[PDB]
């Protein structure tokens, strides 16, 4: 039926408008943070702690995107 | 050997060229504009203490 052609291209544009922020965000948050280690090296373990609880909170972004674009593909009520 | 007199020092104040980093706060027109006056100001007071 048409409906899982509609469903499947549905995830496929789902997963791909999903992470054009996440990149660049992962993008120019790694890049302030390496500028930032040249002026300071010795803050890396907060540098990290800061670093992952961002790209934790981007990733969990793209996750969502990600594994809803999969209960499209996968197992789905309307299909 | 007996006597007052003065004698010169040519001392060469070395310079460490730049920090590690040297970030700026200002802009690089803006620090020179407010640098330059405190220089000038460092030069007359030298030109007041020695001639006095």
């Amino acid at each position: 039926p048409l409906i899982a052609a509609a469903s499947v291209i549905a995830a496929g544009l789902a997963v791909g408008l999903a992470s054009i922020g996440p990149g660049v965000g992962q993008g120019t948050a790694a890049g302030q943070a390496v500028e930032g280690i040249a002026r300071q090296p010795e803050a890396e373990g907060k540098i990290r702690g800061t670093l992952l609880l961002s790209l934790a909170f981007m990733e969990a972004l793209t996750i969502y995107g990600l594994v809803v674009a999969l209960a499209l593909l996968f197992a789905n009520p309307f299909v | 050997e007996g006597k007052l007199t003065v004698e010169r020092d040519m001392i060469k104040t070395e310079t460490p060229a730049f920090s590690p980093i040297l970030e700026f706060e200002q802009d690089p027109a803006q620090i020179l504009d407010a640098l330059l006056p405190l220089y000038l100001n460092s030069q007359i007071l030298r030109a007041l203490q020695e001639s006095l």
